[PDB]
């Protein structure tokens, strides 16, 4: 047999909720991060 | 001779005649049933009457009903003429036009291109498709198979794909509903009347139009492989016009097949299918595309029904398929719209001799990079980007804007996409996957890399979003 | 195969010549008496799937045909048949009667009624050989159906002449959602507009005694009944009994919607049928298949399923609408009558009976449902308030398992779901879901607890009704957007939220 | 569903079928001898190789292949229920397996006629008259209707005894037998 | 009427050919029908004998009167076809034409027996770097060939063929030899693109062309097996090493299946019968080295197998595996994961054994499969990857330089000895510093330095097939200067 790369994201059961749920609260804190950057970035060109 | 109804459950019927068997692919009407009922001689097992193939529904007939020996395959004309209507196999014209005759009318059973004689190179038929220029660009005229499942956005994609090409084929075209809906059917006749590629009224039509629909029994919706080859073999010299060919569904279809070999006794295959079944369906996929008087740009679904990835009928499928068009429903699961299996399916175009050594690569290096976001994925899901390696974050970051990226809206979407078409360009998404490797919205969300077209619309719409925010 | 008339029965007759006068056209002898599965000795001259009468009065389906010898179909339990009986074949392909005199009568397929309402009184017998739609006599059809449910009606919007298929297993409240939509359906065939007022179709194959007599009872006292035809194939209904009761409902949607009804057929489950069909292909000893099922109960169950057709102008203009119901057997998609639907159904619906095993009741499996009719068929305003309630429910659901921001939007999301839910027995009109839509795109209860939303959501339906009942008929006959009717829920729902605390 | 005349003999197989045919049809008028009769001839006149050969001709049609028999059987003024049977025979194909069939109706008209079964076998073959001596000794096991048709012969294999079928009795006096009983008993 | 060689179509229906007649006709005979279809029986019933249509016969109707011609399967012999595209009915695969082979072999071909047997010391030219580095093919092996949809394996033959097309071009002494390779099941444009590539790889040089179209016959389908099985016995007992590849396998096994079922014989397991062991072992196990007295050929065989979902447990594969001498476990998502070549490596496996293993790239591979090991050993660590212990740091690294060298080049065949030279240059330690990314290319160059400069050194390790202590410090230097020089 074999083993996948995300084997159990693969199957993606309340592991792979959890791997969702937490790709969910660490990209929306890296977005919340990166739109925060773009804001200041719209006032850094607004002058 | 002339056979006679004599015993039978039904289609399943060895049919008196006075002589003997006619030869093979033998089909003969009905005389005596309520309306022309060709019937195929199937089953050469002599008596004067032979077990034959009755496409239509035996309920009425009486044993002793004298029917009408032909002695060979349904014959109707063919070509660039009978364009313009919608016509059945046996030449019904189911537009409600009457017979749409054309000129180059012959039966259907025939040979495969030659060993020697047919088109020995490939060039990508560019299309402009976001995911599918991005890694697996297509081919002329070749066995490009759709794997996608029922409800699965084939038919979208395939809306998608219509509206994208089939406005501008490089000839006449053909489509076939093989196992359509009849719902469908009356949708497709309403979007082909407003699609001008064909024009119903008008003499627009560079397509074809083709059913073989669900509410057809297998009869005829098993009986339609044999018309579309033909009809490809016309485009190819008699229709005579580059033409991509549109045929859905096949999955229903060599399962129409297949429980048909039950009438026969034939053997059940793994999922039950004829022998053979797979016999005809590899020889079907042989018969007519590219070659010096040949072209079909035939454009062939692969449906995997029940989402079997590895179905005998997909097994079959891979078998033949010439290009590989592997969905991920998990994808569209996912929100994915374009959602297909991106390190799945193959395409020759996607080759550093043929896609440039610098596509071919960037592909194979977002494949092997989303395989790391799959493995890391779980690895996340152990642990979490709290211990977020700066190449692995990064990696997250890169990949999660890749399948961004990936998807787009299409106008024929936006009926629920919203979002309308974007005309992705092939130097556009060259240069947005070297951007994303580059890191083009590093501090941007991917957000907007989602169902999005250039990679600069999506820096827009990064923006647009610094605006909402 | 078996000489069956190789022994003296015939045979004899045959060498002393004594044979000849036997009637050889649609009558004669049982060529063979046995399990039902009948042979008739001679009516080769018989049609083929024609209507075969034994001379007991039982009905008989000849399908299966030796040159006089046939399979033949035992309309009845038969522990009285005899050997080399006679069946006059009747010749036939079966037709029963037909008309909305049947609509508020409850009978059989052969107009049989069980419960004693009397004979037959649906006017015309139909044959059921009923093909597919015309490209011609069929074009896209859009019009609302009767839906009722608040989720239901919202992201698979009810069209009027669409084919449902509700993923939904055992005692996973199919039946309640049966009994949902016609409670739904009531208000609307209990409305002026004929084309609102149907006379549909709705039953639950393998509904025995008991449970028949129950339906009875809820139907009318729903009084929808009236305008319904509701036939329960009981635990005894034969192989072909239940076999062509869809069949039964095909004819019959013909007879109302081809002739302009608006009207729906609601029948399941086909798996049934399958076993059925089954059962007698085995006593037919047909080649079996996957489960020992035929292979061909695809072009079979399509005859009924892939001929949807919506009436449109050429077929009167009502509505031939199917509504079935799937039920996994383990989530088994690729189940035969699983992934037959699934290869089949251009559109389904699936209920989420794990969150009815959480506890949700209704439960639908958000997302597995599939409608891609789409909104076309539900209220613009409705389908305004659903363009946002489609990304809201689906980020409460994107990060259902716990930024702040992030935090308040799924605790929005998650107060918006237990809104949406509605209890036993309990479908209505969609005028107080769109208010509750307006609230929840208002949000206008989100800071309310949902367990005080859980009794809020009922105070604002009430105090807007008290307050807005007017506007509510106003933006319902209107039915676009209503920016009058909704400053007018602004402040009505000020006054049922605000004032609820 | 003829209450067909079972023969007093009662036979199976598709020349069962056919023998319970024939035995209800000769009864029906009684013709057993005389059709039996007809039948034995039967047994040559289509035992015309060139008859066997057509018959046996796949590319010979069955319907003339009822032709001819129908044409061969006026050539015997084939009896009425013979002639009739001999059409539906050829219409099942029967022709192929007509001589069993009529093998078995003459067992069935043998018995009819009381045919008792019977087969002296021994050792060897032996005295004439001490085969009617043990005719007669069966006859005294031989019951009514009983009529000796034994089936005399000569069998060195069996060691001794002697091996005498009769009807359903099989009386094997084998010293054969004998000497497999004695080494049985030598074991012990 | 004909009942001892030639029967007549008794009842039919999809080619199901008994025929009445023949019946003194021998067995297992292609003879012709009524139409003149030379064609095959093998289920000769108590009545008839089934026959299989050799293709399609729809020009036969039902009673025809097919004369059993007596004539037994027999195809060509000998190198004429070496690179001539043909087909096994004797006719043409490209449309090549008359490959200028005369002769016919009958069916009656058997396997060498142990004696026949000799034994394998080709060290097989692979192209592909870990093909010949963790174990190349003996004279006449036998191993297994697993994949799945496009995955790579007709590209690792390609690799293969132009490592062997060379030779085949060549005249190298021991490697003087034969080749043949199925494309079974292949359609009709990847077969278009074999024939052109062979002619472009310069493969239509020295190859005996072998191909199951999609739309050849399925009896066709399963003489291929003994169609190659004769034509690789030419060469082979014409003392030439010849090569045999069953690709595909899998196909040939549902067509006999297919043809069986419509027999009415028993399916078996997945309505594959026991042929699978004996029809297909029935060639399989002649999978080697035809003796000095068989010639001193070898007969190298390279099935292809299907890994359908990965059916580990096809009785297919089931008899594989009790059949395989080798295997070729492909790690495909690695290819998914950039690494193509996409090694399953501590999955591959090769019984042939090392009898014919370079001494020198045997040394080789006994310091890099060790270190392949070590770093699979733990690799499972190197997710995490920080606090890397020095020792697994290292093992890792060199596993890290190994992935760098992990990949492989479609229609790239290189020369076994720059292998052997790479490896030792990573034993030496000497590509320690490279950063991974870019120690391929680093190799590459070095490679490309060597071949001109140390090509001499390359033919003096190379016609020397002994590792100086001298040659290899010269190499080493070569590689030190090509590489610090990178």
């Amino acid at each position: 047999v074999r083993s996948s790369a995300g084997a159990v994201r693969d199957a993606g059961g309340a592991f792979g909720k959890r791997e969702q749920a937490e790709e969910e609260r660490y990209f929306r804190a890296r977005a919340k991060e990166q739109l925060a950057a773009l804001k200041k970035h719209h006032e850094n060109e607004i002058s | 001779t002339t056979g006679r109804i004599v015993a039978v459950i039904g289609a399943v019927v060895d049919v008196q005649f006075d002589e003997g068997l006619p030869p093979i692919l033998n089909a003969l009407e009905v005389q005596g049933r309520e309306t022309r009922l060709v019937l195929e001689v199937a089953q050469h097992l002599g008596e004067s009457t032979v077990r034959t193939i009755a496409m239509d529904g035996t309920e009425g007939l009486v044993r002793g009903q004298k029917v009408l020996d032909s002695g060979a395959p349904i014959r109707i004309p063919v070509g660039p003429e009978t364009l313009g209507r919608i016509m059945n196999v046996i030449g019904e014209p189911i537009d409600e036009r009457g017979p749409i005759k054309t000129k180059q009318f012959a039966a259907i059973h025939a040979e495969a291109p030659e060993f020697v004689e047919m088109s020995v190179e490939q060039e990508i038929l560019v299309t402009g498709i976001k995911v599918v220029d991005l890694l697996a660009p297509y081919a002329k005229g070749g066995k490009i198979g759709l794997f996608g499942g029922a409800g699965v956005g084939k038919t979208v994609l395939i809306m998608e794909l219509i509206n994208n090409v089939a406005k501008a084929h490089g000839g006449y075209s053909v489509f076939a509903g093989v196992g359509e809906r009849t719902r469908e059917g009356n949708d497709l006749y309403h979007e082909m009347i407003e699609s001008g590629v064909i024009n119903l009224k008008d003499a627009t039509s560079k397509v074809a139009l083709v059913y073989g629909q669900m509410n057809e029994p297998p009869g005829a919706r098993a009986r339609v492989a044999l018309t579309g080859l033909t009809v490809a073999e016309y485009f190819r010299d008699q229709e005579g016009q580059d033409v991509l060919l549109f045929i859905d569904n096949i999955f229903r279809f060599t399962q129409a097949g297949s429980e048909v070999s039950a009438l026969l006794g034939r053997i059940p295959s793994a999922v039950g299918y004829q022998p053979t079944l797979a016999t005809d369906m590899g020889t079907m996929q042989e018969r007519i595309t590219t070659t010096k008087k040949g072209s079909i740009t035939s454009v062939q679904a692969i449906y995997v029904p029940a989402d079997d990835l590895t179905d005998p009928a997909p097994a079959t499928t891979f078998a033949h398929l010439d290009a590989t068009t592997v969905l991920s429903r998990a994808i569209a699961e996912l929100g994915i719209y374009p959602a297909v299996d991106p390190l799945d399916s193959t395409s020759r175009i996607m080759d550093p001799n043929i896609v440039g050594s610098e596509h071919y690569d960037v592909a194979r290096g977002v494949q092997k990079i989303l395989q790391d976001y799959k493995s890391l994925q779980d690895i996340i899901a152990i642990l979490g980007m709290d211990e977020l390696s700066e190449e692995d974050k990064l990696t997250v970051s890169r990949a999660r804007k890749i399948q961004r990226f990936l998807s787009q809206p299409f106008q024929v979407a936006e009926v629920f996409t919203g979002h309308l078409g974007k005309l992705v360009p092939l130097k556009e998404t060259i240069k947005g996957f070297q951007q994303i490797l580059a890191g083009e919205y590093d501090h941007l969300p991917e957000q907007a890399f989602y169902m999005v077209g250039p990679i600069e619309e999506a820096v827009a719409k990064a923006d647009k979003l610094a605006e909402e925010h | 195969k078996t000489g069956t008339a190789e022994v003296s029965s015939i045979l004899e007759e045959r060498i002393l010549g004594a044979d000849t006068s036997v009637d050889l056209e649609e009558t004669g002898r049982v060529l063979s008496i046995g399990d039902g599965i009948a042979r008739v000795h001679g009516l080769r001259n018989v049609q083929a799937e024609e209507m075969v009468e034994f001379s007991s009065g039982l009905k008989g389906m000849s399908l299966n045909l030796e040159p006089d010898n046939v399979g033949v179909v035992v309309f009845g339990n038969d522990k009285l048949i005899k050997e080399g009986d006679i069946v006059k074949r009747t010749g036939a392909i079966v037709d029963v009667p037909v008309g909305e005199e049947l609509l508020g009568r409850v009978v059989d397929a052969l107009g049989n009624a069980i419960d004693g309402k009397g004979p037959i009184g649906s006017k015309a017998r139909r044959r059921v050989g009923l093909k597919a739609p015309g490209i011609i006599p069929r074009i896209s059809v859009r019009e609302p159906m009767q839906t009722g449910i608040k989720a239901v009606d919202s992201l698979v919007p009810i069209g009027r002449g669409q084919r449902e298929l509700i993923i939904g297993d055992r005692q996973t409240g199919k039946t309640s959602i049966a009994i949902d939509t016609i409670i739904n359906q009531k208000r609307f065939n209990d409305g002026t507009d004929e084309k609102k007022k149907l006379y549909c179709i709705y039953v639950a194959i393998g509904q025995k005694r008991s449970t028949v007599a129950q339906l009875v009872k809820r139907l009318t006292d729903a009084d929808a009944m009236k305008y319904t035809i509701v036939v329960s194939a009981t635990a005894s209904d034969a192989a072909p009994l239940q076999y062509l009761a869809p069949y039964s409902g095909c004819s019959m949607g013909e007879y109302f919607r081809d002739n302009g009804k608006h009207a729906l057929i609601i029948y399941d489950d086909l798996s049934k049928q399958a076993v059925a069909y089954r059962q007698m292909s085995l006593l037919l000893r047909r080649p079996p298949g996957r489960e020992a099922y035929p292979g061909d109960v695809f072009y079979l169950h399509s005859r009924l399923l892939e001929r949807a057709a919506k009436m449109n102008d050429a077929f009167g203009g009502g509505s031939l609408t199917a509504l079935p119901v799937i039920e996994t057997q383990a989530g088994d998609v690729s189940a035969y009558i699983p992934t037959n639907v699934i290869s089949i159904t251009d559109g389904q619906i699936f209920l989420e009976t794990e969150l009815f095993y959480k506890g949700i009741r209704p439960a639908i499996n958000v997302g597995l449902s599939v409608s891609r009719v789409g909104s076309a068929a539900q209220t613009r305003a409705m389908k305004q308030v659903a363009g946002t309630m489609k990304l809201e429910l689906a980020q409460y659901r994107e990060v259902a398992a716990f930024d702040a921001a992030t935090q308040q939007l799924l605790s929005r999301g998650v107060r918006l779901t237990e809104l949406l839910k509605q209890g036993q027995y309990s479908p209505m009109a969609i005028e107080e879901q769109v208010a509750v839509i307006y609230a929840g795109v208002r949000g206008y209860l989100d800071k309310l607890e949902p367990s005080k939303i859980t009794k809020f959501e009922n105070a604002f339906l009430s105090h807007v009704i008290s307050q807005h009942q007017a506007l509510l008929g106003k933006i319902r006959t209107d039915g676009k957007i209503s920016e009058e009717s909704d400053a007018k829920l602004k402040e009505i729902v000020t006054n049922f939220l605000a004032g609820f605390e | 569903f003829a209450k067909l005349v079972r023969p007093p003999v009662q036979i199976y197989g598709i020349e069962g079928r056919y023998a319970t045919a024939l035995y209800s049809a000769a009864s029906k008028q009684n013709k057993l001898e005389q059709v039996e009769k007809e039948l034995l001839r039967v047994g040559q006149i289509l035992k015309e190789p060139k008859m066997a050969a057509s018959l046996l001709n796949p590319y010979v049609k069955r319907s003339v292949k009822v032709k001819s028999l129908s044409d061969m059987t006026a050539k015997e003024k084939f009896s009425p229920l013979t002639s009739n049977l001999i059409n539906l025979l050829a219409e099942n194909g029967r022709l192929t397996n007509t001589p069993a069939v009529i093998s078995a109706f003459s067992t069935m008209m043998s018995v009819h006629r009381g045919e008792v079964p019977c087969t002296v076998t021994t050792a060897s073959a032996l005295d004439e008259a001490t085969l009617t001596e043990l005719k007669t000794v069966l006859k005294s096991f031989l019951s009514k209707g009983q009529v000796l048709k034994l089936e005399v012969k000569i069998d060195p294999s069996i060691m001794g005894g002697m091996i005498v079928r009769i009807g359903e009795k099989y009386v094997d006096m084998s010293a054969k037998t004998k000497i497999q009983k004695l080494s049985r008993a030598m074991r012990e």
